DNA sequence: CCACTGTTACATTGTAACGGCA
DNA sequence: TGCCGTTACAATGTAACAGTGG
């Protein structure tokens, strides 16, 4: 029975390790949850469809998205730097910051003179309107130049 | 729960696009009959807009030729026609884009659209696992003591 | 004093600040922490004080004040 | 294979490692003539943001003698990157005075244990002696 | 001061530190303007073979942030350079698993002594057991 | 007081040597 | 054998504490 007591002690130390894991995880979650509440988590990040997918596939999906972002963000330099920093696995919050750093940047370059939608996802429609208008202007300009 | 869990991811993704698609429109989709009704509203809007788009295009071409032969009043009208033509041009594009999403939405997700949330059942059934566990303990206790 | 532990940890586990919690309120509904969050809070309290709290006693911490009542 | 390998991550690791080595003066390329080496290094520098082509660059121009060092560096990077997620799998680095380290390594070699195992055993024996006395 | 300060060595150390920091991308300069920063870095590069002028370049263009890190790194480098002479003054680097290091650090903080002293005490108790077994 | 120096406890990255396994 | 995890270092950079003298 003393061996069973020692086994219980082993179980208790394993429990101690698991509890430390969980409490540290929540301590980390605190700030990321506080910052993501700027509409980030409402529907964008929390793709609840993925709640039933093993981390093995999620890692590959994030890796593929990172590969695409490398090419996409080549022109920008501050966004490139933020993406570079966001690869550390011991500073999770940085990833969310990058998302914010995108939207904020995507909000600065809106050229709000003729656009209003703060959310860039809805700025695509106004951009398409702008391209149509500019194509008509291009036709008019070409005719004037010819004459 | 093993069956329901396998059902959660497909259902969950299907409704998430619906809500995103719902946000793209001014109405709420909660039935197959409603979807067809809104789709026809979408299609009829499409036919009307192209008729008006063609109408304004006829007006623009006539005014463009009038200016070509030659004035400011003609330029002012042409600019107004370009503004109206652009405004109606995007309307046809958006309505066509909205229909395409609806067609794809019904092509793929119509099998599980507007269905019961399997997460709720999984939550309830899993809650029965624990409440069943009490029956395990309170019948294990009886056999431990009475013996 | 020693309560600074609890009134600190609570916030660190719920996203609220030290003074946000009110003794009259309840964690379950008046702080926004759901079942999982309250389990995490009680278990973090268990970790901090290097002690144990069974399920029955642990379930009696739904109110803010209780977190200190069993401690002191 | 214990840790899954991700291409867009390990390729960035390899590019960074090669750029670091080049900045340190190490000969990255197999070309003794300086012109070809400079051309290959420029190709690598402008090759940023590409896994599928940095792999080919390594296959084509990489110095033969650096393959083993790069492979083991990437091995260590992968293991550390995956282990740094949880506290218990991390490693704590300390500096020990040479006499103390000499004695500890003597014990570890004598008993066949590692430094971590040796310290665990020593602490456990100290605790057992405490309990004996107490 | 226990370690002799050598000017022509520490100046080279400082110059190398500045160059490493710059090539790593950090803003060693105190200038926000791009042109002045580039000119200052170029002058520092020219100062490669004149470590003596590096002190003046530091006082003229060094970022105010880096003084503490500078005084830390060169101080540590001096200590290490002078200790490397003899083995018995050297340091050995080892890696410890989190549980083992946690227990060891808790024990050391309990006894109020450094890690090497705690390891000495543990190995000395083990060696005392071995000695009394030997006698 | 204040600054400068010595020391310890980490982190960060790289490398060589073992040993397991297809 | 060649890849892959793992250990035990080396070299350098930093933060924090303890001393020392101006
Ligand atoms: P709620 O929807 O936040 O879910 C809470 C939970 C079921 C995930 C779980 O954290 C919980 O609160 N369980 C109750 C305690 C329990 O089940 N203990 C089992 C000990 S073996």
């Amino acid at each position: 029975m003393e061996n069973v007591q020692k086994k219980l002690r082993k179980l208790e130390r394993d429990y101690y390790q698991i509890r430390e894991q969980v409490v540290s995880a929540k301590a980390g979650w605190c700030a990321v949850m506080r910052m993501v509440k700027d509409n980030g988590v409402e529907r964008r990040l929390h793709r609840r469809e993925l709640a039933y997918m093993e981390g093995g596939a999620l890692r590959s999906m994030s890796d593929k998205a990172l590969g695409a972002l490398r090419l996409a963000v080549a022109d920008n330099e501050h966004l490139r730097d933020a993406l570079r920093l966001s690869e550390d696995p011991k500073r999770p919050e940085r990833k969310v910051q990058f998302f914010i750093a995108v939207y904020q940047h995507l909000r600065e370059r809106i050229r709000q003179d003729i656009i209003r939608t703060d959310d860039p996802v809805d700025a695509i429609e106004q951009m398409e309107i702008e391209l149509a208008r500019l194509t008509e202007e291009l036709t008019a300009r070409e005719q004037k130049l010819a004459i | 729960i093993q069956s329901l869990t396998a059902r959660a991811p497909v259902w969950l993704a299907a409704q998430d696009t619906l809500n995103q698609l719902c946000e793209q429109s001014g109405e709420t989709l909660a039935s197959s009959n409603d979807v067809t009704e809104y789709m026809q509203q979408l299609l009829e809007r499409e036919r009307e807009a192209t008729v008006e788009r063609d109408e304004v295009a006829a007006q623009k071409r006539e005014l463009e030729k009038q200016i070509e032969r030659l004035l400011e009043a003609l330029n002012l009208e042409r600019d107004a026609l370009a503004e109206r033509y652009a405004t109606l041009s995007f309307d046809v594009q958006k309505i066509q884009r909205a229909h395409q999403a609806f067609s794809q939405f019904v092509g793929k997700h119509l099998s599980v659209a507007f269905d019961t949330d399997p997460e709720a059942e999984i939550r309830e059934l899993r809650q029965r696992h624990t409440e069943l566990e009490r029956e395990v303990s309170r019948f294990e206790d009886q056999t431990q003591q009475q013996r | 004093t020693i309560e600074e532990r609890v009134k600190k940890i609570i916030g660190e586990q719920l996203g609220v600040k030290q003074e946000e919690v009110t003794n009259n309120a309840s964690f379950v509904e008046d702080l926004g922490a759901d079942s999982l969050d309250t389990v995490e809070l009680v278990m973090a309290l268990e970790e901090e004080f290097d002690t144990e709290i069974p399920d029955e006693e642990a379930e009696k911490i739904t109110t803010v004040q209780a977190a200190i009542d069993y401690i002191n | 294979m214990k840790y899954q390998q991700l291409e867009n991550l390990e390729c960035g690791w390899k590019w960074a490692y090669l750029i670091r080595k080049h900045q340190e003066g190490e000969p990255i390329t197999k070309y003794i003539e300086n012109s070809a080496a400079h051309a290959a290094v420029d190709k690598l520098i402008k090759l940023e943001s590409e896994p599928v082509r940095v792999l080919e660059w390594i296959e084509q121009h990489m110095n033969p003698d650096l393959f083993n060092r790069m492979k083991q560096t990437i091995r260590a990077r992968r293991k550390r990157h995956f282990n740094a997620e949880h506290q218990h799998t991390r490693k704590k680095s300390i500096d020990l005075d040479f006499p103390v380290w000499h004695r500890l390594s003597a014990l570890s070699q004598r008993r066949g244990n590692t430094l971590s195992e040796t310290i665990v055993q020593l602490i456990e024996d100290a605790e057992r002696k405490e309990k004996y006395a107490n």
